[PDB]
DNA sequence: CTTGACAAAAGTGTTAAATTGTGCTATACT
């Protein structure tokens, strides 16, 4: 059971008070002082050498072996780093400690709030999201807050936390919810819109109206723009969405295919295409396999005037009255026959 | 549950590391270890010092 | 079947306005 699994998988690892908490951010500060540190010894990027320390921390082969057909392999950018910095004196050797301990108590700390980050995205819910799935991206949160806060100013690292939980939520929201990719901004001001309305339909006894909520919303707030947003706010419509009062009918069965031409089209089609072809014999050799380079039947492509006139050694204004004459010649044979004056849709 | 190995000269190994009975420590191959398990190293208490373990 | 002339439609390019994606917020809050 998922549910049950994280809550009781954290509530194995304890809480973390005044001691332990100020240590544990001392620890991690002091870890990455000491990446910036060894950052000269071989001149070594501080990023580089920190990623370098999981190497053999939170994992031996698992952190480089899988991001993706590529990354940075063990054996070749990772080895030839961590073998590079193992041959240098005291001085130096000791950092390495110091930032292995802080790379572990980072995700020490972590683990100690994380009873924190779970109570966190209790309230959140109701976004798309079950639980397990605010709680992973409040994790996330975490582990922004943890890098970025400071022991040194006396502050309560749950108070830290907290802010940035709420932002890695708040944030996967719009990642996630509208089946429909809405931007950050858009739910913003969705949310915005909706609490302003959800709020005067009290104060007014009954709804507003796109002219009265658009009021208190601001300057160039319409009842267009918010009644436009308004539709791309709405979520798609699952086609399992049963139709009718009865168990059989679905939602999707009740949709058409004109994907694909229908079967009566492809007879449609087809003729046009031939009794075009029989009607155009009746033109001139040059009349007519020019009307056709106009038209995108030869080369499927159209042909420009300028280019059919260089084709036929002709000008850029002989092939136009070909055109035309030709087109009307044909004119007199359709008003005689009637058999394509049809396709007038 | 572990045993106690201090050191003087640096240490050849880091905080992780899978030792084995008869193997080198620190001090440039004076103090080693003659039990299996992970080597916690420390830097204050100058102590290589290993805990009965196997990696599994 | 044709030449020069020439409106309209179409094209190449820069900039302005608009849209979109990110990072932070520290009383404490498990």
């Amino acid at each position: 059971d998922p549910v049950r699994q994280y809550l009781h998988e954290i509530g194995q690892v304890p809480l973390l008070t005044l001691e332990e908490e100020i240590d544990l951010a001392r620890k991690v500060e002091e870890g990455m002082e000491a990446i910036k540190k060894l950052s000269e010894a071989t001149g070594l990027d501080q990023e580089l050498i920190r990623e370098v320390v999981r190497a053999k921390i939170l994992g031996t082969a698992r952190i480089q072996k899988i991001p993706g057909l590529k990354e940075k392999p063990d054996p070749k950018t990772v080895e030839e780093v961590d073998g590079k910095l193992k041959s240098l004196p005291k001085e130096l050797k000791r950092y390495l400690h110091i930032a292995r301990e802080g790379e572990a108590a980072r995700q020490h700390l972590i683990e100690a709030n994380l009873r924190l980050v779970v109570s966190i995205a209790k309230k959140y819910t109701g976004r798309g999201l079950s639980f397990l799935d605010l709680i992973q991206e409040g994790n996330q949160g975490l582990i922004r807050a943890v890098e970025k806060f400071e022991y040194k100013r006396r502050f309560k690292f749950s108070t830290y936390a907290t802010w940035w939980i709420r932002q890695a939520i708040n944030r996967a929201i719009a990642d996630q919810a509208r089946t429909i990719r809405i931007p950050v901004h858009m739910v913003e001001t969705i949310n915005k819109l909706s609490r302003t309305a959800r709020q005067l339909q009290q104060e007014l006894g009954r709804e507003p109206s796109y002219e009265e909520i658009a009021e208190a919303m601001g300057p160039g707030w319409d009842a267009k723009r918010v009644e436009e947003t308004l539709k791309i706010a709405q979520e798609p419509v699952s086609l399992e969405t049963p139709i009718g009062d009865e168990k059989d009918s679905f939602y999707g069965d009740f949709i058409p295919d004109e994907n694909l031409p229908s079967p009566v089209e492809a007879a449609a089609q087809s003729l046009l295409s031939e009794e075009l072809e029989k009607a155009l014999s009746k033109l001139s050799e040059r009349e007519a396999m020019v009307l056709k380079l106009r038209k995108g039947l030869i080369d499927g492509r159209e042909h420009t005037l300028e280019e059919v006139g260089a084709y036929f050694g002709v000008t850029r204004e002989r092939i136009r009255q070909i055109e035309n004459k030709a087109l009307r010649k044909l004119k007199y044979h359709e008003s005689r026959t009637r058999k394509l004056r049809d396709f007038l849709e | 549950k572990a045993r106690v190995y201090p050191f003087e000269d640096d240490v050849e190994v880091t905080t992780g590391d899978r030792v084995a009975p008869g193997d080198v420590l620190a001090d440039g191959g004076k103090v080693k270890s003659e039990i299996y398990g992970r080597v916690e190293v420390d830097l204050v208490r100058n102590v290589v010092r290993v805990v009965e373990s196997y990696d599994i």
